């Protein structure tokens, strides 16, 4: 599964490719994908 | 009908009637024959999922909910007393749309919103003594038929709901 | 042979002491 | 949308008077170019950089956070 | 101040205005129409057809069965809901506009409609009038008929009762200002669309090469109840030089152009002296009856109202009337299509034989050169269509075709033997599909380029396309042209310098348009005050009277118009009629015409009344208004409210249009022109006119400009083009659109990293909120020729400037990609492919996919790279390059970054659509740094690219040690004349100086030698001179280097978005040549003007190279018999044939272009024959 | 023309179909087709010519 966020009651969900695309807690129906947990790398120029 | 079942958004066949004047014989013999004439071009020539299936009760919910105008919440709630009434043996034979009906009105009672029986079976075109008959058989089994968080939190306490 | 500023920082602070 | 760190044309600090310049305006009544000049900005290209800076992050941080922690 | 009766100045002036946008803003029309139409129009529109009756007659076939039934439909009130969306599972919830541009749903609201349903039956005995009686069956519930789009900010929005935090918390930016509709995830903004006045008789004259010299026209219209247009033409037939000149007139529907004589016959005018007295109303005016005289005797043969009503009854196109029921024909044209908007009531001929005979007279007058034609540019004789009219009408004609399927269905059910399904009768896709088609095209239908994407580029290029009219140019005028009547009402600089050129105008800043009011009250109050009815007027015996008329209607006369006119303007001005009526007193014509229709253009001023307690006119505006004025506006950051609106109630200002504009005397300042009546040497020369009747005053002459033109500084030092060239490029420039450009999903997006706010700004400027949202930055700039790579229009960039973030930008790029369902078998998923299991997968790296075929934000992207991982299932039999095994059941249809671009994934959202398809948007950022292909430009039209970069200690300096960061040339100052591109210079160096802002705005006090003297108090040289050196050698520079600061700004176009070669690439499937499109690695065109240049350098062979070589080269096969690609060649056994010519040795290989074999195929296809032949037949 | 252009031709009793080339068939996902412009209209020719020969 990988995790996502509610775009209006900022909750963390884990969704698999079954489940459908909505928040289980308050019923929103856009979800934002986390950030990424591995370093990035940037030049400060 | 079939459109619709596929699409995961299935209709009830009374929805399906208010617009096509079909009675209920010659529909049931159709859809039969429509779904082996499918299945015949699904070997031969895909077709059904656990969806197809008649019952598929918790989809029916959230539009039923709607049409009361119900917070998400009871939905859900609503949703959670569907899926676990089946476990009945005394209500899981009744049609798939009086045990959504049921548990919404269980649910409806369950966080206190003024809506009557009597709207209820009036919104969803079911008879309100079937829904009161129904509720009773879902009040020997309540703790089976509530959300444990919701219980934990203390939203909703079974007290609420009156016992005859 | 004229003000060429926009004054509006503190001319709003002398309306609202004048009254 | 913040404070530029360093000045656009000769590269002076600007980036830590913005709350001096504020302060010099808000509670020492003082017209902004008499604050320009007592923050020690000579040099009309420094002057520029905190006279026409837009305060923009505070517009930003009025909506709430995509990710809270 | 002091005393509240004591004049004002002109810098009160702009409390005034304040006043004006607190009250009203910049997208007031937008608004104000969709509001009118919501509030009002909608009900109108249901309660013209509401009613639709089906009788079913007798069907006499036996005495059991002789009852008549009458079933009835009427519509009731009308009622709409707030937002809401219904999903795929049949869920309806309220709808904000984040969500609905995030998902790309329509932003719309729900119409119900009470429908009662009644049904009569009577008894049908034979032979006699019925009956109809109610049967005890009246069914009366809402009926959807459909979703109704939305406009942003308007009183059915959620918007509109928002707060500032409330909009913080709904995610949508204060700054905004709405005035736009969402439909499909777009915002769209309605274009004004300029059309002709109707109810308004214009004369032409036509030119030598027709029978007709002058034609009087009107183009009836009615506002209310059908909406058709029925035109109505007097035309005087015959040149100067002929005998005989007679007038004829154009009806509608008789096909034929009949002598006003008899229609004024047809009309009960049968004396030919009465009819005279219809149209000329001076009984001593021998030369307008001589004129007449011919007409008069051309119709002699007709005496009588019948015979004349008969004439015209046999013209008309109808062939069903046979003898007698046509005298009634011809009544009913002349009553119900003979000037409509007059009325089209019965017992109204009196009323149209006056208006025939004022059409007539008006032709006559300028046949007569009495009067000039009708300018058909006057501003005051068209009319703007908001949103407000054009989804009227829309509305109108969609509701018209529910209802006729309404019917059509009750007639199915009644003869077809079916139940009646009311949910079936009314299809409420008629009405959503309509508006949602119209508004997300163009095209109003079922008129192009209606509705147009919102430009979000920056905050002035929304203002301003929220303002944009449109004009649609057979016509003769010239209509691009700046007209006088434009003062003050569209912007004189603002227009696009390619094919729209003064087709497409923007209004001014203090300019509004009417939504209109009812007449009738206004004819009401005209009737009690001795407006004499038409039907009583005999011009013989009041030579004297004044004619009134209401929307184009003449409705009586007048013996007082001085009094009538004085009671009409108190009343508008105390509040009793709208201040948006026009009312207007042609003295000399003695016309009195009020105007209440909606689409004019009006604007506010001042009013000047006597005041005999100084002696002479003065504003009716005192210091302790404008006092009041400012006391409100302070109070809010309490006392009574006083808005813009008590100033109109109170009679000190006034609305007016361009038409109420040609009966007045405006005064361009109170300061000196009021006034009853050394010179400073470098003020601009001011013309007094000297005038003691001034009517009105300006609030300021600035507002004449638009939003564009009013960020420009001093823009009356400037020629006027390059005025014309900063309003289009002010649109293109990096700023801050909105302040929630992080929570919105754009297809693109600039973002400026340190957006400045201008030294010299203007005061306009206050209100376009352009210091909250600024594009641009303060550069110092110096005007030299430093190493020559500044020449023709070039810039030289401070390098180390560009590493401290100078004009340093965000860009921000959208891709969008859906889950498609092709029918219940085929359906697609969001995967990251494996190349075992996947065909035609993209060379470029999949390896930064999740499982669900995203990559995480965060994460660093390139060329060539898979953001948005798909496949789709593959249907058998089919092999492609082989490379197709068992193995193999998915295909790829992934979405990869674009080739030319890179950065980072910024922001990666999963939702699900109307249909309920998941569909996903993928943002990624990337920083632009300034290059030397890049476009940056002045507020003044001075645009360039940078033509090279140097650091600091390359750079000229002064003995301060200050720098440019951008050096122009002097050569870009002299041929354009931008005089304000150095005062701004000039003033912004004392700003930076001083700690202030310049006020840069257009007609002030303030000049060139006032900022002289404040620059040299600072110590520098009063003209913007200093001492520089060199800084490869240290010296000083002979000359002197005007330096300061200037605003830039940066333009949409870089030079990496825009570079690209091609070596070899893919080719067109029909015609293979290169593809068209930098993104498609396309290649460039070699058009026909090139070749002509070639041809001219004799280069044959490079010519040739070109045509075959760098594009479609194909080789075929001719048979020498017949010259027809005809040949079928089996180039593995060596064999060739054709077929036909029975020849397998005389066969040629020639090379054409493939575009020439398909055009020898194209005309084989239209069965001509181009034979090619490789010898010749005949000698030179 | 006695060889190349005679009067007779002028009214057109064959009709040449011009091959695929001419007429390409495009992909706009590669899960749907669509047809030229001209193979619409000569799929009408030979709609209206097999209804002529059925009718006479
Ligand atoms: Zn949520
Ligand atoms: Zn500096
Ligand atoms: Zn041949």
């Amino acid at each position: 599964t990988l995790k996502y966020i509610c775009a209006e009651c900022s909750s963390k969900l884990s969704l698999s490719r079954t489940d459908a695309v909505r928040c289980k807690d308050c019923g929103h129906r856009i979800l934002l994908k986390a950030r990424t947990k591995r370093l990035v790398q940037f030049e400060a120029r | 009908l079939i459109g619709c079942r596929r699409a995961e958004v299935a209709r009830t066949f009374k929805e399906i009637q208010s617009l096509i004047h079909v009675k209920t014989k010659e529909f049931g013999k159709t859809l039969n024959i429509m779904k082996n004439i499918l299945r015949g071009k699904s070997e031969d020539g895909k077709i059904d999922t656990d969806n197809m299936s008649g019952a598929q009760n918790l989809t029916y919910i959230p539009r039923f909910c709607s049409h009361l105008g119900l917070p998400m919440q009871v939905t859900t709630s609503a949703e959670y007393t569907a899926k676990k009434c089946k476990e009945i043996k005394e209500i899981a034979g009744k049609s798939p749309i009086t045990i959504a009906v049921v548990s919404i009105y269980l649910n409806i009672l369950l966080f206190q919103i003024p809506i009557t029986a009597a709207k209820v079976g009036q919104t969803l075109q079911v008879t309100e003594g079937t829904i009161k008959s129904g509720y009773k058989i879902l009040y020997e089994h309540r703790d089976k038929l509530v959300d444990p968080q919701l219980i934990a939190n203390g939203v909703v306490s079974l007290d609420n709901l009156p016992g005859v | 042979n004229a003000s060429p500023f926009i004054k509006r920082d503190r001319m709003r602070r002398n309306f609202l002491r004048m009254r | 949308m913040i404070v530029p760190v360093r000045c656009f044309s000769c590269g002076k600090v600007v980036g830590d008077k913005w709350e001096s310049y504020l302060n010099l305006l808000q509670e020492d009544e003082l017209d902004e170019g008499t604050a320009l000049s007592r923050l020690g900005l000579k040099r009309y290209c420094c002057r520029r950089m905190i006279l026409t800076h837009v305060d923009l992050i505070e517009k930003f941080l009025r909506y709430n956070p995509l990710e809270k922690r | 101040f002091e005393d509240e009766s004591a004049p004002i100045t002109a810098e009160d002036s702009w409390a005034v205005i304040s006043a004006f946008f607190r009250e009203k803003g910049l997208v007031s029309q937008q608004l104000d129409s969709f509001n009118q139409f919501v509030d009002y129009t909608l009900q109108d529109i249901i309660c013209e057809d509401s009613t639709l009756i089906l009788e079913q007659l007798a069907q006499h076939t036996t005495e059991s069965d002789n009852i008549s039934r009458k079933y009835e439909i009427s519509f009731g009130k009308i009622y709409v809901t707030k937002p809401m969306v219904n999903e795929s599972d049949g869920v309806t919830h309220a709808l904000y506009p984040q969500e609905a541009r995030l998902r790309n749903l329509t932003y719309s609201s729900g119409l119900f409609v009470d429908v009662k349903k009644r049904t009569y039956e009577a008894i049908d005995v034979p032979g006699r009038e019925l009956k109809y009686e109610l049967i005890a069956e009246e069914s009366e519930g809402k009926v959807f008929i459909g979703r109704l789009p939305i406009m942003l900010r308007s009183k059915n929005c959620y918007l509109s009762e928002a707060t500032e935090s409330d909009l913080y918390k709904l995610k949508e930016c204060p700054f905004d200002m709405g005035g736009y509709f969402i439909i499909n995830g777009s915002e769209k903004v309605l274009i004004a669309q300029e059309r002709s006045a109707g109810n308004i008789v214009q004369v032409f004259k036509k030119a030598a090469p027709s029978p007709i010299s002058h034609v009087a026209e009107i183009r009836s219209a009615l506002e209310k109840g059908s909406r058709f247009i029925s035109t109505l033409q007097v035309k005087l037939y015959g040149r100067e030089g002929s005998s005989a000149r007679t007038i004829k007139a154009t009806l509608p529907y008789i096909k034929q152009d009949i002598p006003i004589v008899i229609i004024f016959r047809a009309l009960g005018i049968i004396p030919d002296g009465e009819i005279l007295e219809h149209i000329c109303y001076d009984v001593n005016d021998w030369q307008m009856l001589e004129m007449l005289k011919p007409c008069v005797e051309d119709g002699f043969v007709i005496q009588d109202r019948e015979t004349a009503l008969d004439f015209i009854g046999r013209r008309g196109t109808a062939l069903g009337i046979k003898k007698e029921k046509r005298i009634q024909y011809a009544k009913d044209i002349l009553q119900k299509e003979f000037l409509p908007h007059i009325t089209q009531l019965e017992g109204f001929e009196s009323r149209k034989a006056f208006f025939l005979g004022y059409m007539i007279n008006r032709l006559l007058l300028c046949a007569l050169d009495r009067k000039d034609q009708d300018d058909r540019d006057h501003f005051g004789k068209k009319r703007l269509d908001l949103a407000g009219p054009l989804l009227a009408q829309l509305f109108k004609t969609l509701f018209k075709k529910l209802t006729k399927d309404i019917f059509r269905y009750m007639q199915r059910t009644v003869e077809e033997a079916h139940d009646f399904n009311m949910k079936l009768a009314i299809n409420a896709k008629t009405i959503t599909s309509g508006l949602k088609y119209a508004l997300a095209t163009g095209n109003w239908g079922e008129r192009a380029g209606v509705s147009q994407v919102l430009n979000r580029y920056t905050y002035s290029s929304t203002l301003s396309h929220l303002r944009r009219t449109n004009t649609p140019i057979g016509k003769l005028a010239k209509p691009r042209q700046l007209h006088n009547t434009h003062w003050g009402l569209v912007c004189p600089a603002e227009t696009p310098e390619g094919q729209a050129c003064g087709l497409v105008k923007n209004l001014s800043l203090m300019s509004c348009i009417s939504v209109g009011t009812d007449p009738m009250p206004i004819i009401t109050f005209l009737s009690e005050w001795g407006m004499e009815p038409l039907e009583d007027y005999v011009p013989h015996q009041s030579p004297d009277a004044t004619r009134v008329f209401v929307n184009g209607v003449w409705h009586g006369v007048h013996r007082n118009p001085a009094r009538l006119m004085e009671t009409l303007r108190t009343l508008r001005r105390k509040g009793d009629i709208n201040p948006e009526v026009s009312m207007i007193r042609d003295i000399r014509e003695k016309e009195l015409k009020i105007f209440t229709d909606a689409g004019r253009v009006y604007r506010p001023l001042f009013i000047v009344e006597d005041d005999e307690s100084l002696g002479h006119k003065e504003l009716k505006v005192r210091k302790g208004h404008i006092a009041k004025l400012m006391a409100t506006e302070y109070q809010d950051i309490d006392v009574e409210e006083y808005t813009w609106s008590s100033l109109l109630n109170e009679g000190l200002v006034e609305y007016i249009d361009a038409e109420e504009e040609e009966s007045i005397l405006i005064a361009m300042q109170p300061e000196d022109l009021e006034p009853a009546e050394d010179v400073d040497p470098a003020k601009r020369i001011r013309v007094s006119h000297h005038a003691t009747t001034f009517t009105h005053c300006e609030i300021h002459p600035s507002m004449i400009l638009g939003v564009a033109a009013s960020i420009i500084p001093f823009p009356d030092h400037n020629q006027s083009p390059r005025n014309t060239y900063q309003s289009a490029m002010g649109k293109q420039a990096m700023g801050v659109f909105l302040t929630n450009y992080n929570v919105r999903m754009d297809t693109m997006a600039n973002i400026l990293y340190y957006p400045q706010k201008p030294l010299g700004t203007t005061r306009a400027m206050e209100y376009l909120k352009f210091r909250e949202l600024p594009a641009g930055q303060n550069a110092i700039v110096a005007i030299a020729c430093y190493s020559g790579y500044n020449q023709e229009d070039s810039m030289i960039m401070n390098q180390s400037s560009i590493d401290r973030g100078l004009f340093r930008s965000l860009f921000f790029r959208s891709y969008m990609d859906q889950e498609k369902k092709y029918g219940m078998s085929i359906t697609e998923t969001f995967e990251k492919p494996q190349r075992t299991n996947t065909l035609r997968m993209k060379h470029g790296t999949y390896d930064k996919l999740d499982d669900d075929g995203l990559i995480a934000p965060g994460v660093r992207v390139s060329g060539e790279d898979v953001i948005i991982g798909k496949t789709t299932p593959i249907s058998p039999d089919e092999e492609e390059l082989g490379q197709r095994t068992a193995y193999h059941s998915k295909r790829d249809a992934s979405t990869p970054l674009r080739s030319t671009e890179n950065g980072i994934v910024d922001q990666v959202l999963v939702t699900t659509n109307q249909d309920g398809l998941k569909f996903v948007k993928v943002r990624v950022r990337t920083t632009k740094i300034p290059q030397i292909g890049d476009k940056f430009a002045s507020r003044h039209g001075q645009k360039g690219t940078i033509g090279i970069t140097y650091r600091r200690e390359d750079m000229p300096f002064t003995a301060e040690g200050i720098v440019p960061d951008l050096i122009i040339n002097p050569h870009a100052i002299p041929s354009r004349m931008t005089v304000a591109h150095l005062i701004e210079c000039l003033l912004s160096k004392v700003a930076a100086l001083s700690g202030n802002e310049g006020d840069a705005s257009p007609f002030t006090d303030i000049t060139v030698e006032g900022i002289s003297k404040l620059l040299r108090e600072h110590g520098y040289q009063s003209r913007g001179f200093e001492v520089m050196y060199n800084g490869h050698t240290g010296k000083k520079l002979m000359a002197q280097i005007f330096f300061g600061p200037t605003y830039y700004q940066r333009l949409r176009h870089m030079v990496d978005d825009k570079i690209h070669a091609r070596a070899r690439g893919p080719m067109q499937v029909l015609t293979r040549q290169p593809v068209e499109g930098r993104s498609r690695d396309g290649g460039l065109r070699f058009g026909e003007m090139e070749r002509d240049c070639m041809i001219a350098h004799g280069a044959a062979s490079f010519l040739k190279e070109r045509l075959m070589e760098a594009s479609d080269a194909f080789r075929v096969h001719i048979c020498g018999i017949c010259g027809l690609m005809t040949v079928i060649a089996k180039l593995n056994h060596n064999q060739f044939e054709c077929k036909g010519c029975d020849n397998k040795i005389d066969i040629y290989q020639i090379h054409i272009p493939y575009a020439a074999k398909l055009l020898f195929q194209e005309l084989m296809a239209m069965n001509i024959t181009p034979r090619l032949y490789t010898d010749r037949s005949r000698d030179f | 023309n006695e060889v190349f252009s005679r009067p007779e031709w002028m009214i057109l009793t064959c009709l040449p179909v011009p091959p695929p080339p001419v007429r390409p068939s495009i992909s706009f996902n590669e899960s749907q087709r669509g047809e030229d412009d001209l193979t619409f209209k000569l799929a009408d020719i030979l709609k209206a010519n097999i209804s002529l020969e059925t009718l006479e």
